[PDB]
């Protein structure tokens, strides 16, 4: 007066054939998952690298912003002191040099922006990887549970380890 | 391209842009800069080049003042080629050390500040101050004590014959060869050498082993030293040097709650960044834990529909009061995706109390880790880390809220208040029977808790587990006993470090019993102690302090500590914990820090060299690839980085000059580089750099074979083992020691045949030694591989030394994983053991006796192997994850049987392997 309806087949060879099929399905799904987990781990590391590379872009630009602060504070005296005693060339050199500095900042801002775009894109991949992993987990876990139910059934029935091995291998 | 355009920022605000060479050092670059700055405005206001340092943003995103101007630009590796001139200003010593640490540990120090975590800031503060104090205190001490810190003695764990020794002095071509006994103490050897012609005193000297940083000193005989012992066995003459005490100074000189009967509950608010099947629905299961054990039943959410930002706003209540919650109480979440009416998505653990003993209140945002599917599919993951996921921007997270339990905050009571609730036969026979080898048993042990303390002190571990940590009265009564508990042997303390014993008072007691370790013995378990840190709840803890103490007192322990931690800095779950320990160590080890820098830079270049060889091996055949590797090695920055460094595998070994011609790569899957060295101070050392594959498996196995050898030698049984060096250094990156004058059994047989090889390497008299060397090592490695369950044993992964010693390589598989690996004797090995004869009962019986004696000795130390393997479950090795993997050792060492029973089973297994040896060969 008890019950458990789980195994679809009820003769030893048929159950063993379906043990061999379900185990193959499981091993292949495990490899599928493992492949994705490599991609997950790798993409986590690449995203970390890109995120510290952005910090390195900030810190560079911060150094360039300080240079502009200095140039503006420091030049005040020499531009005024070279306006009198008409050395208007030295003024023009200071400012052209300062325009050369500002122009370089824009290149570094551009290259930071390109890396932000890559990180935006790679952050989406990471989520897509994590989603695909999560859709695989049920199949993988179901396939593990089935594999074990079939093994237990054949063990209970008293099938020798030699036959269980060849279905698994 | 060879040259690089570099941006220069001058302190007047002026900016220059011009190409320099990647190979140019910063001093050269400052010359070129000054020559160009001449013809740009405001030059006349600058000071001289020596008034300024170059600053750059480095690879780890921090500013770095570049003080060493002999450094090449390509070695500096600034993020972008930008150099700013700043003043040579302030405390340049702190700045320089901060910079070098970040590069050395592969994590910027600013990332510790970025967290705004009081626990992290407090840890850095306390531990750096502690490490610095040790370092200054060390600098005061004498040359002999400093020598002991820097170059501790390498000793063996007893005949009295005589043999000669070559002794020289420092800075002198001429040397003296003369006779000396094996049982002489090195002071006597010095005084003898000191009689050079017929001024100086022999106690002002030490004996260096020339070619290496190994030294002979102290109250021990010559034979106990590994160098002399090695020379005596091989037959060679020791070559030593007499170094003066002043010459060592030259090295040295480098500078309330229990009232709260309210039930425990939490507010589950929102999920975030979730990635799931929209057809399914989401559920959060929650549970409270203390170690493995649950404290109450595990409550769940209602099924909310799948989206990125699922909202619950539920009140999750639990079947336990706040006053019942133990110190190390652990709230554990798992996000699940289910059919509405199963997929574990992610998980996150959280300590209810903080690092300062305060019960937490308010909003926590737990960034979750993804669940992996596995055999023992538990609902929650209480064994997993409490540290948050450091991918805060992308990873899925849960918002929760601990309610306001009281107006003023509440702490866990102190020891003094805990000891208040502390002072408050058939049974004797029943208790003994239980502890001489369940729920009725648990209640009896608890009732007789005072009897266990008095009569079964080693049963402390059993008693901790029976204690009901979900009742605060039991908790306090247990702690009372624990605080007066008698000190336990090292073996018992190793068990108490396991995750089953989370309470800090148990942790503190376990460390207290491990303070009696010697550095030799501590070194044998250092790997396991490093893994146990992953079970820790709080950053500041007794085990970290302990490991830092020993590392600062012993430079060898600090070397292998550094690398064990350094090699997992890529792993997010330990990056923070490990990174802070490395920082602290570095601050108390500014000397060794410079040696470890040199090693890291070589390992950085070997990576780039290996990557090149991988990609080129697909393009062209081996001879041309080998040559192109050499051309890459010839480069100045490469050659200098690879040359003249202490070996990561053994810091007393000196890797001096690379032999680029002898360098190559091996024909294996990951194409590991074969780098050979030579030192004219000496001893032709070789290393294998392997990248792409994991080496943690091989290290653990080699650590365990080495442990077996030490265990056997302690019974006067030297089985002539070869536990070569193996060390993980980074992400799927490590080094392997090359063993000279050895070859795989496959290669020897391809070119009867095994015995011919030994004849050609040991002609005449010597052959008898070679067969004995083989017999001894064959016995040891037969037992070793049987006990550890190491299969896949074939001619390509078994090697033999020209001395005769057999040894195994490449231990990818162990504990039966890929079922019980049988004991295995090979017909070819039995042939060599029997001296080529068909029957040699005399020789073969001795060999059986060696195997039996070896096996017997390991059973006596079986619990050590069990406990050490139990702590390695922390490491996350695929083939070592659960009790079944540990159960393998229990059965392979037959610990459930008596010594008489086990030996009878070993003999049967031995006998069947011999019968199978004939069958396998046909
Ligand atoms: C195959 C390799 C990368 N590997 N993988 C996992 N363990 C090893 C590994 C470990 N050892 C070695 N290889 C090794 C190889 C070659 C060798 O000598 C040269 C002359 C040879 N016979 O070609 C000496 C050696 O020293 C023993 C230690």
């Amino acid at each position: 007066y008890q019950q458990d309806q789980v195994v679809k087949e009820d003769n030893i060879e048929a159950v063993g054939k379906k043990l061999h099929e379900y185990n193959t399905q499981f091993q292949e799904k495990s490899r599928e998952y493992d492949r994705l987990y490599e991609d997950y781990t790798r993409t986590s590391q690449e995203i970390q690298m890109k995120r510290t590379a952005i910090e390195a872009f900030n810190e560079t630009i911060k150094i360039f912003e300080e240079q502009c602060q200095t140039q503006e504070r420091y030049s005040k005296e020499y531009i005024e002191k070279f306006k009198r005693e008409g050395n208007e060339t030295e003024i023009q050199r200071i400012m052209h040099n300062y325009e050369k500095l500002k122009s370089r900042i824009s290149e570094i801002v551009d290259s930071r922006r390109r890396l932000e775009e890559d990180l935006k894109k790679q952050a989406a991949e990471y989520r897509e990887i994590d989603k695909r992993m999560n859709s695989i987990k049920p199949d993988l876990i179901q396939l593990r549970k089935t594999r074990d139910q079939y093994l237990m059934w054949l063990t209970q029935k008293g099938v020798r380890q030699k036959k269980l091995n060849e279905w698994l291998g | 391209n060879q040259s690089v355009v570099v941006d220069f920022l001058l302190p007047t605000g002026v900016y220059l842009n011009f190409p320099v060479s990647r190979n140019a050092n910063l001093s050269t670059i400052k010359q070129l800069l000054w020559h160009r700055a001449q013809y740009e405005p405001l030059f006349h206001m600058l000071s001289g080049p020596e008034a300024y340092v170059f600053t750059c943003i480095n690879q780890t995103a921090e500013q770095q003042e570049l003080e060493d101007e002999q450094r090449r630009l390509c070695d500096v590796q600034p993020f972008l080629p930008v150099l700013r001139l700043v003043a040579r200003e302030g405390d340049r010593v702190k700045k320089l050390i901060n910079s070098q640490i970040s590069l050395l540990i592969g994590k910027g120090l600013h990332e510790f500040d970025s967290l705004c975590d009081p626990e992290v800031n407090d840890f850095r503060a306390k531990m750096c101050q502690f490490c610095e104090e040790a370092a200054a205190r060390r600098q005061q001490l004498g040359w002999e004590a400093w020598l002991q810190y820097s170059f501790p003695l390498q000793l063996e764990p007893l005949p009295n014959r005589a043999l000669l020794v070559n002794v020289k002095f420092e800075g002198s071509e001429e040397s003296f060869t003369f006779q000396v006994s094996t049982k002489d103490v090195p002071l006597a050897l010095m005084a003898c050498a000191l009689r050079k012609k017929a001024v100086e005193q022999p106690e002002d000297y030490t004996l260096q082993v020339n070619g290496r940083h190994e030294y002979l000193y102290g109250s021990y005989p010559l034979c106990q030293f590994q160098y002399i012992c090695s020379c005596l066995h091989s037959g060679l003459t020791p070559h030593l040097t007499m170094v003066h005490s002043s010459s060592i100074l030259a090295m040295r000189d480098e500078q309330s709650l229990w009232s709260l009967e309210q039930p425990f509950r939490i507010e589950l608010i929102q999920g975030s960044k979730v990635n799931a099947d929209e057809r399914m629905k989401l559920v959060v299961q929650a549970g409270l834990f203390h170690g493995n054990e649950m404290l109450c039943k595990t409550v769940s959410s209602s099924e909310v529909s799948v989206c990125s930002e699922p909202v619950w706003k539920q009140r999750l209540e639990f079947d336990i009061n706040i006053c019942d919650l133990p110190r190390m109480a652990r709230l554990c979440f798992a996000l699940y995706a289910v059919i509405e009416k199963d997929c574990p998505i992610a998980w996150a653990n959280l300590m209810l109390f903080d690092y300062k003993d305060q019960l937490k209140t308010g909003e926590r945002c737990l960034y979750m880790w993804p669940s992996v599917p596995d055999e023992k599919g538990e609902l929650l993951n209480p064994t997993g880390t409490v540290r948050s996921n450091p991918n805060t921007d992308s990873a899925a997270a849960l918002l929760i809220c601990l309610p306001e339990v009281a107006p003023h905050p509440v702490y866990y009571p102190a020891l003094e208040k805990i000891l208040e609730l502390g002072r408050h036969e058939e049974e004797q026979l029943q208790l003994r029977e239980i502890l001489e080898r369940y729920e009725h048993e648990k209640d009896l042990v608890w009732k007789l808790r005072h009897e266990v303390q008095e009569h079964f002190p080693e049963a402390l571990a059993r008693l901790l587990l029976v204690t009901k940590w979900n009742k605060h009265e039991d908790v306090a009564q247990m702690l009372y006993l624990l605080c007066s508990w008698p000190e336990l042997p090292v073996l018992s303390a190793l068990e108490l470090l396991d995750f089953s014993f989370p309470d800090c008072h148990v942790g503190s007691f376990a460390i207290k019993s491990l303070r009696k370790l010697t550095d030799d013995e501590l070194f044998q378990y250092l790997l396991q102690l490093v893994q146990v840190l992953k079970y820790e709840s709080y950053l500041d803890c007794e085990l970290t302090k302990f490991l830092l103490d020993r590392a600062l007192a012993n430079r060898k322990i600090g070397h292998f500590l550094f690398w064990h931690l350094r090699s997992e800095m890529h792993v997010p779950s330990v990056a923070l914990r490990f990174g802070l320990i490395l920082e602290a160590y570095c601050r108390g080890s500014t000397h060794h820090m410079k040696v470890l820098m040199k090693q890291g830079e070589a390992l950085s270049k070997l990576k780039a060299l290996n990557d090149f060889v991988k990609l080129s091996s697909q393009k062209t055949p081996k001879p041309q690839t080998k040559e192109l590797m050499h051309l890459c090695m010839r480069q100045e920055a490469y050659l200098e980085a690879l040359s003249h460094l202490q070996s990561p595998l053994d810091p007393s070994t000196l890797l001096a000059e690379v032999c680029v011609e002898q360098c190559t790569f091996m024909d294996s899957k990951m194409k590991p580089l074969w780098i050979m060295y030579s030192n004219e101070e000496a001893g032709s050392v070789g290393i294998i750099f392997k990248n792409g594959d994991d080496l943690r498996q091989d290290m653990l196995t080699l650590q365990m074979i080495q442990l077996m050898d030490v265990l056997w030698k302690q019974e006067g049984l030297d089985l002539r083992m070869t536990p070569y060096g193996c060390l993980p250094t980074g992400d799927r990156t490590g080094l392997i020691e090359v063993v000279l004058r050895s070859d795989t059994i496959a290669n020897i047989q391809l070119n009867d045949a095994l015995l011919n090889w030994l004849k050609s390497k040991n002609p005449g008299e010597a052959l008898d030694r070679a067969i004995e060397e083989f017999t001894l090592s064959c016995a040891g490695y037969c037992v070793a591989t049987y006990v550890l369950g190491i299969g896949d044993r074939h001619s390509d992964n078994i090697m033999i030394r020209e001395s005769g010693q057999l040894f195994h390589i490449d231990f990818g598989h162990f504990l039966g994983n890929f079922e019980r690996v049988p004991f295995i004797l090979t017909y070819d090995f039995v042939h060599v053991i029997q001296q080529g004869k068909t029957n040699n009962s005399e020789k073969f019986e001795r060999f059986r006796g060696y195997c039996e004696r070896a096996y017997t000795i390991l059973r006596r130390h079986g619990l050590l192997f069990l406990h050490l393997f139990a702590l390695m479950r922390a490491a996350g090795l695929p083939e070592l994850s659960c009790s079944k993997d540990i159960q393998y050792l229990k059965d392979s060492l037959a610990l459930g049987k008596t010594e008489e029973e086990a030996l009878k089973h070993f003999r049967v297994k031995f006998n069947e392997a011999l019968r199978e040896s004939w069958k396998t060969k046909v």
